């Protein structure tokens, strides 16, 4: 099979700059079959660029395509906000049609520190059997953060899940929510909870705790 | 490689069954239909049954009609026959097939043939019980190059492997096909041609072996 | 209308069968072409397989070669996607895409796409979330919902009926080793507002029919 | 003094509709009263001429079109029709002054899995004209890119199998056509 | 149920003969016939199937031709490796049925059978059983016949016959007959002959013993 490779990973770029994204075959295809497509999250994918270099219909014309052979290029001249989202690029001459692993176009921004909360289990899940402690980053960047939970001074591992919120479309920052999870057993044998969280904008890790019961 | 291997065949009784398995290797499994094809021994071939790709179709000789059951197990490339009611004119050796699928402006065409063959395995319906041969010489005449062997009578079921001076003795050796008597049991004779001055300065020895009833018998054969 | 509409969310049993239809519009059906393209929750796009309107010859991909089979009806304008010996790998979202074309000649890329049909795998059965609230400390203060244990996909969270937007967090649902979903939704409001300002988040879960409304109290 | 009608009807193979062969027919005696009473012929009409009256008439020449397609298909052998039949492999002229006879040829011609022999055109950029004949194997291209011999995406071919099999829906099951034309 | 006729039933030839064979069908089956051959102790193997489509790997040499009711199967040129029994298969429909076969055997000259005689052992008499065997051994061509006289008594409905394959040596056949009487029946007489009828024994052979010299 034909192995389509795209770069880079994570294009982090401000509005109004020049986007620059590359697809790779892993031998000669003919430019004539090779298409771009942008996703939006929660959307279906859309055509962008067809024939390598032949604009689709209703695409803006900021939307450029190049290459040859092997190597393909997209490109944006000037970035629009509503042009950040996920870009694939496709073959579709020799079978199978196969896809790229796509390249995520971000609004690069300051680095903020994100706004730390702890929640302890609610009474009335605590009725249930089940503990759910929560800890909340709030509006952050970059994405890259890490969340340690302990429970009286003793890291937890295997037992948390995490979640990230998709960039905000005003300010750009991510949101993280982390849940620890424990039996009403378990829960009620320690004391201090807390979620340790480490990040570009901290100059060292904050943690957040609460007391049980107080 | 392409290959079928089937398995599961042997000896039963009239009236009771049997399941056949068919292991399929080398080839795209869920694309093919596939066949089970028997052949009685001494006789042609004849097509038994057929399932389609995704096992919605399914074809029977009227022989079989009602007593067995083609099936396919896509997930595990396996094939198999389910054959109930069993009669003694089930007795064949049994293959498994692959379909010839056409291929015309790129539309498949199934049922034109079977190219990949199995094989086979061995089931034989029948009410006698496992017996070793009794093996009894064929003694060289007086005076009549001369002829010798071994009469290997009532046997089941198939088969028996015979060798002579334990498979020195080669050069004119006839191992006939054995027949099935009347009475359910197999009889074959095995025969050498030797000089006739070797008849008494040369002792030949044949070695019936019957895995099924655990015998072998070894039975000098000497001038009268 | 140049469309291409696709079935609707499914929820099917490991080892059984599911087959997603798609429906053309705009354009005449009779000379294109339809491939399907699955993606996981977060992952890239999986080509699976094509196959000419016309002719009904099928080009499949090495990994689906075993339990996909691409058909269509010209007649109800209807290309479908059958889906054979379902497991938990299978759970991704799947996508037709078709050339439009006239009478006589076609587009010359997948410019036409669907909505996309989620199929979940799992041997989960269907149940309503339970909403517990997550309740802000003792200038600004942050509180929210924790929508925990509910079967399947998905939710949708909004803060008093609508009125509240600013602030809000709603994080995509982590599916938890039990087979059921948690999703927490929280919200940013200045510390002065909470003993003035009720905050009620509205949870509906449409495949359970759950409708709950839990109001957030500072302890 | 009589007709190959004999020969034609119930020969022992047919061509598919888009290499449909053309049988000449010139000043022969023929009784097309024991066809018309036949039950036998799912199809039998005629066009500019009264199929009742139709001994009685003579033309210089008779040509006997013979072809093979399904039965949804055989409602398109006429003049003024549309379909894959009439626009992309036997087109019938508005004025044709003949008669269409159609049977039931699902015994000889569907096959168990599918037959392979009777194709029919499925692409072509411009219809036909009446009585023409396209065998063509070009490669379609339905796309601006050229296809250069080989098949793909909007580069398909041109032909299509039916596939007959006998469990096949009436619809859908092979018919023998005979279209007799008198000038 | 599509019959199939098949003929000759046998063929003798030599390496590059030309050898065609045909079969006929009950009923029109258009091209839906294949052609298989088949090696003793082997499964069968695909030769030509649409009447006219090689298979990948077989020679050339094979081809295959008609249409309907009759088809033919052609080797232009044999070769050693090509002596087999060869099938005809119908596929027009279910169930699939085949013809009864043509055996391609060694064309080679005409030997007639070296005949012996085996009265039963004195061990199988002990068992109340008695055997006499009749060994044709190798001769060709593979056609035979054996009759067996008890004191100048033909026999029938006591005997079976047994051929072995075509020796990979000499082209020959060879043929075992065994007579089975009971020790009531063996004791009553006194003559025990087998009759052997050969295309290469210009009068019928015969080798004879009488019971106990
Ligand atoms: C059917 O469409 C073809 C091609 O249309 C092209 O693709 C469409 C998806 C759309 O994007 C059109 O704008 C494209 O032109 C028509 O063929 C074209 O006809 C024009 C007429 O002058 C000619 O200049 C082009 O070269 C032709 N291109 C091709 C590829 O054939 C065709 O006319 C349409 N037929 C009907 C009946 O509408
Ligand atoms: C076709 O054959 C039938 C007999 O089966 C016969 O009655 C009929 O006249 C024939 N017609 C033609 C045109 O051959």
């Amino acid at each position: 099979d034909i192995q389509m490779t795209q770069s880079p990973g994570t294009l982090s770029l401000s509005p109004g700059e020049r986007a620059t994204l590359s697809c790779r075959a892993s031998q000669s295809v003919s430019s004539s079959y090779l298409a771009w497509y942008q996703q939006k999250p929660g959307q279906a994918p859309r055509l962008l660029i067809y024939g390598a270099s032949s604009r689709a219909t209703g695409i803006p014309d900021r939307f450029s395509g190049s290459g040859s052979g092997t190597d393909f290029t997209l490109t944006i001249s000037r970035l629009e906000p509503e042009d950040f989202g996920v870009y694939y690029c496709q073959q579709y001459g020799s079978s199978p049609w196969t896809f790229g692993q796509g390249t995520k176009v971000e609004i690069k921004r300051t680095v903020a520190a994100p706004s730390v909360f702890i929640f302890p289990p609610s009474d009335e899940q605590l009725k249930s059997g089940t503990a759910s402690v929560v800890c909340l980053l709030n509006n952050f960047y970059p994405r890259e953060a890490k969340v340690q939970w302990k429970v009286d001074n003793a890291l937890q591992s295997g037992n948390s899940q995490e979640s990230v919120t998709e960039q905000d479309s005003k300010d750009s920052t991510y949101s993280l929510s982390s849940t620890l999870t424990l039996s009403k057993a378990d829960y009620e044998k320690h004391k201090v909870y807390a979620c340790e969280v480490t990040h570009q904008g901290l100059s060292s890790p904050v943690t957040k705790s609460f007391n049980r019961g107080e | 490689q392409v290959q079928l291997v089937e398995s599961g065949g042997g000896v039963v009784q009239p009236g009771r069954s049997l399941r056949l398995s068919c292991a399929a290797s080398g080839f795209t499994f869920n694309n093919y239909p596939l066949h089970w094809v028997r052949q009685a021994p001494g006789k042609g071939p004849e097509w038994v049954a057929v399932i389609s790709q995704d096992g919605g179709n399914k074809y029977y000789v009227d022989s079989v009609k009602g007593r067995f059951t083609i099936s396919r197990d896509n997930s595990k490339n396996t094939l198999y026959l389910q054959m109930n009611n069993l009669r003694a004119e089930d007795t064949a050796l049994y293959y498994c097939a692959r379909d010839v699928v056409v291929v015309v402006a790129a539309r498949n065409h199934y049922y034109n043939g079977m190219d990949v063959w199995g094989q086979g395995t061995t089931v034989t319906v029948s009410s006698a019980s496992t017996k070793g041969p009794s093996v009894f010489p064929l003694a060289p005449s007086s005076k009549s190059t001369a002829a010798l062997g071994c009469l290997v009578k009532d046997y089941f079921p198939e088969p028996v492997t015979v060798s002579w001076n334990s498979g020195a003795l080669t050069s004119g050796v006839h191992t006939f096909p054995a027949v099935l008597q009347s009475s359910g049991l197999y009889s074959l004779s095995s025969v050498v041609t030797v000089p006739s001055s070797s008849l008494g300065t040369q002792t030949y020895i044949c070695n019936v072996n019957h895995k099924p009833s655990n015998t072998k018998v070894d039975k000098k054969v000497e001038p009268k | 209308q140049v469309q291409l509409v696709q079935s609707g969310p499914e929820v099917k049993k490991p080892g059984t069968s599911v087959k997603v239809s798609c429906k053309a519009s705009g354009f005449t059906f009779t000379t294109s072409a339809v491939q399907w393209v699955r993606q996981a929750r977060g992952q890239r796009l999986e080509w699976i397989g094509w196959i000419v309107v016309g002719s009904g010859n099928t080009n499949y991909a090495q990994k689906f070669q075993e339990r996909v089979t691409i058909t269509r009806d010209m007649s109800t304008t209807t290309a479908y996607m059958e889906l054979s010996s379902l497991r938990s790998e299978d759970t991704a979202v799947y996508f037709c895409a078709a050339p439009h074309c006239n009478s006589t000649s076609c587009y010359d890329a997948f410019d036409i796409w669907g909505q996309g049909t989620m199929v979940t795998v799992s041997s989960a059965s269907t149940k309503g979330p339970s909403v517990f609230p997550l309740a802000p400390s003792s200038g600004t203060a942050a509180l929210g919902c924790l929508v925990k244990d509910y079967f399947p996909e998905p939710v949708t969270v909004s803060w008093n009926s609508g009125a509240l937007t600013s602030g809000v967090h709603t994080f995509p649902a982590v599916l938890q080793s039990s087979g059921l979903y948690s999703l927490s939704s929280v919200v940013t409001v200045p510390s002065s507002s909470l003993g003035t300002q009720t905050y009620i988040c509205n949870v509906n879960h449409k495949p359970s029919n759950t409708k709950v409304d839990k109001k957030v109290e500072p302890k | 003094n009589l007709c190959p009608f004999g020969e034609v009807f119930n020969a022992t193979r047919f061509a598919s509709v888009y290499a449909w062969n053309r049988k000449r027919i010139s000043n022969c005696v023929a009784d097309y009263s024991v066809l018309y009473n036949s039950a036998s012929f799912s199809t039998f009409k005629c066009y500019g001429v009264s199929p009742t009256k139709l001994n009685d008439l003579c033309f210089t020449n008779v040509y006997a079109d013979s072809f093979v397609i399904r039965g949804d298909e055989v409602r398109q052998i006429a003049p003024g029709q549309t379909g894959k039949i009439a626009d992309y492999n036997y087109k019938l002229p508005d004025d044709f002054t003949g008669c269409v006879i159609a049977w039931n040829s699902n015994n000889l011609d569907s096959k168990v899995g599918g037959n392979y022999n009777y194709l029919y055109r499925l692409f072509r950029k411009s219809n036909l004209k009446p009585f023409e004949r396209d065998i063509s194997t070009e490669i379609y291209q339905a796309g601006s890119t050229p296809c250069n011999g080989v098949e793909g995406f909007n580069c398909y071919f041109p032909l299509q199998s039916y596939g007959f099999q006998p469990t096949n829906g009436v619809g859908y099951q092979p018919y023998r056509v005979v279209v007799l034309s008198f000038e």
